[PDB]
């Protein structure tokens, strides 16, 4: 069956070169074309370029004068070469099959790949700094106290945060990360009744694998 | 080359008949663009829908059909499922270049609409020893997945150091999400009442302090 | 006068291969439903009724004169040569001759056609160094509309020179609509040349090459076709001919004009 699959880096920064490899397996690249299809966070697709399996290729207008594909016919490797990487280009990257039709005649992308994701930071891994966040404002509304816990600038993904260990599991809520500057800060809340805090301690755990640092945090009223 | 615009979102509920669109700044979609219809599913994992404007991908179920509308390109899922809910991009070619469009967030309401609980923290008094302050208002349990995250300071708007979180699925597949308001302590101190409202499905739910 | 046939051609002794519903040039091509006379070889080749192309509409000029060539020859070997096609997509198929899951064409050729935005004045050259002669086989494509002509190979009238030293056939395509076949209006027509010897095959084109993927071995030609729709049977005999097996005991048969092996003479 047709098949793409792309490995590069993962993580390259500012200012590198970035060069991801897109493997295809059930078709040959002299009987189609393949494609680049870029996905950034919370965007739209970015088409970068196709080459023909003619060899001869074609390239977004914006972002041509610093990409590149090329291949390697007998190995069934497509290259995606990219230079003057800049923190924009964090994106998913795809390649997708080329397909024509030779009755209707039309063009259409087929096989997608996996993708292979691709952060361009320039931050080494720092361990992240854990603020507990308690209510503040007492208004005594109802039973049900909210505790929160922010998990300030840390790189890189992922972090681990937990409530007493895992005692609290009932609405433990835990946000994904955001891009503040430069590092990932994320938060988690855990809501527990009135009758539970300040009585009892509610805990914020926060173990970050990437940095070997595990910080606990008791919420305070 | 050109622009492909579609629909930011639509909803619809189980049975109905949708139509997403796609349009071009330089004109009609006429065969010769080969409006492609790719579909993505949760996680990034894209899958071809239709191609050549009106040809059904294999896989493709028969209620999801390729057309020309007018001057625009479009695709009618005809008796939509909750298994319907999804990105769906529409790409337009334009001699060797592709251009997709922005692509459309279906939702198909399979559940009660639920509505967000909001929740404004101040900052810590941690935080603020080393002279920075982070307001951090979690906005939780909405359905359907989507909302608008306002920040106010002194009842007048901000415009600054604001950031969202997208929504993201729960395990009841309600729906949680996130804001923070990030300002140093000297700014901080210069005002005293802080609010970040929520608005979904017309109302506005907001929480405040001082 | 030998004037009666068993009915049956006998299987032995001759190796007689039966093509059951391809007939020679299809299984030569290589239409889908022949894949299985690949490389196949045979004394005489008997051709059914039954038989039926089923793949691209194509037809033959001087068919029945290349017909002949390849029943004598009575091998099919095929030999895969390194054809460098630089500029073009290769592997073209079509809906009217599906392989596996979907288009398909015939094995022994392989379909260019425009690389995006171009198809350039393709030229190759391929020498036959060895010591027996080299039976290429091509084909122009015609398509029956301007529109497919340049969709496909975008000059809007293409064209095929296959030389060698001593020959020079250049063939243009013709555009226009044909019956409609396997729902194309479309054809392919097949053309071909023997190169001898310490001669070069040189293709130059510049749209609607039916590109060759190698070369057929000649032998030399002692075996023979012929259409018949007579059984075949476990036997011995001599003799065969369109209606069967007839002995050669007698010095004159009357039964057909057209035999093969040491027969009696025809009255
Ligand atoms: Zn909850
Ligand atoms: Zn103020
Ligand atoms: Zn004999």
């Amino acid at each position: 069956q047709v098949q793409l699959k792309e490995s590069g880096p993962g993580l390259v920064a500012p200012s590198q070169s970035l060069s991801i490899t897109c493997t295809v397996s059930g078709f040959l690249l002299i009987s189609n074309g393949v494609h680049w299809v870029r996905q950034p966070p919370g965007k739209g697709l970015e088409w970068l370029g196709v080459i023909w399996a003619g060899g001869n290729t074609n390239y977004n207008s914006a972002l041509m004068s610093r990409v590149s594909i090329s291949k390697d016919n007998s190995k069934s490797q497509v290259f995606l070469k990219m230079k003057s990487l800049q923190t924009d280009d964090t994106a998913m990257y795809y390649c997708a099959r080329d397909f024509y039709d030779y009755d209707v005649f039309y063009y259409a992308m087929d096989y997608w790949g996996q993708g292979t994701s691709v952060t361009v930071s320039s931050a080494k891994t720092t361990p992240p700094s854990v603020y507990p966040l308690a209510p503040g404002s007492a208004a005594q509304t109802n039973s049900m106290v909210t505790l929160g816990c922010l998990v300030k600038g840390y790189f890189p993904e992922p972090v681990t945060v937990t409530w007493n260990s895992g005692s609290l599991s009932s609405g433990v809520h835990t946000f994904p990360a955001v891009l503040q500057s430069d590092l990932y800060t994320l938060s988690s809340s855990v809501t527990v009744p009135s009758s539970t805090w300040p009585s009892e301690t509610v805990t914020c755990n926060v173990a970050h694998p990437a940095s070997s640092t595990k910080v606990d945090k008791k919420i305070v009223p | 080359q050109a622009v492909v615009t579609q629909e930011s979102a639509l909803t619809t509920s189980p049975g109905e008949t949708v139509t997403l669109t796609c349009r071009s700044s330089t004109g009609a979609v006429t065969t010769s663009n080969y409006a492609n219809w790719v579909q993505e599913k949760p996680d990034h994992l894209f899958t071809g829908l239709i191609g050549g404007t009106n040809n059904r991908a294999p896989g493709v179920p028969a209620r999801f059909s390729g057309s020309l509308i007018g001057d625009k390109a479009a695709l009618t899922i005809t008796g939509a499922q909750t298994e319907d809910e999804a990105i769906y991009f529409c790409a337009l070619w334009y001699s060797n270049h592709w251009v997709f469009g922005g692509g459309t967030k279906l939702t198909v309401l399979g559940q009660p609409k639920s509505s967000p609980s909001v929740t404004l923290f101040p900052p810590s008094s941690e935080e603020l020893e080393t002279n920075k302050a982070t307001l951090v208002c979690t906005i939780t349990d909405f359905y359907p997945g989507v909302v608008t995250v306002d920040w106010k300071v002194d009842g007048t708007p901000v415009t600054q150091g604001m950031e969202t979180t997208q929504p993201s699925k729960q395990s009841n597949n309600k729906y949680m999400a996130s804001s923070y308001l990030t300002l140093t302590a000297r700014a901080w101190e210069r005002h005293s009442s802080y609010s970040c409202q929520v608005t979904h499905e017309g109302h506005t739910v907001e929480k405040s302090l001082s | 006068v030998q004037s009666s046939s068993t009915g049956k051609i006998c299987n032995n002794p001759h190796r007689i291969l039966d093509g059951i519903d391809c007939t020679l040039i299809d299984a030569l091509l290589g239409d889908p439903h022949c894949d299985v006379f690949q490389d196949e070889t045979w004394d005489l080749f008997v051709e059914r009724s039954k038989a039926f192309s089923n793949c691209y509409p194509y037809d033959v000029p001087d068919y029945a004169s290349l017909r002949s060539l390849v029943a004598s020859s009575g091998t099919l070997e095929f030999i895969t040569e390194g054809f460098t096609w630089t500029g073009v997509t290769q592997n073209g198929g079509s809906n009217a001759c599906k392989r596996g899951p979907g288009s398909g064409f015939f094995s022994r050729l392989n379909w260019l056609i425009k690389s995006g935005s171009t198809y350039p004045v393709l030229d190759v050259t391929m020498p036959n160094n060895d010591n027996f002669d080299k039976l290429y086989i091509w084909g122009i494509h015609h398509p029956s509309t301007n529109q497919e002509q340049t969709s496909l190979y975008v000059q809007a009238s293409g064209r095929v020179t296959v030389s060698t030293r001593r020959s020079q056939q250049t063939i243009i395509p013709n555009i226009g609509s044909r019956p409609w076949v396997r729902g194309l209006s479309s054809r392919i027509s097949i053309y071909w040349t023997i190169v001898k010897p310490g001669d070069v095959l040189v293709i130059n084109s510049n749209g609607n090459l039916i590109a060759p993927r190698g070369y057929f071995k000649m032998r030399t030609g002692k075996s023979s076709i012929m259409r018949s729709d007579a059984p075949i049977d476990t036997c011995i005999s001599e003799c065969i001919t369109p209606d069967g097996s007839i002995p050669n005991d007698k010095p004159f048969q009357n039964v057909n004009k057209i035999t093969y092996g040491a027969c009696p003479k025809y009255v």
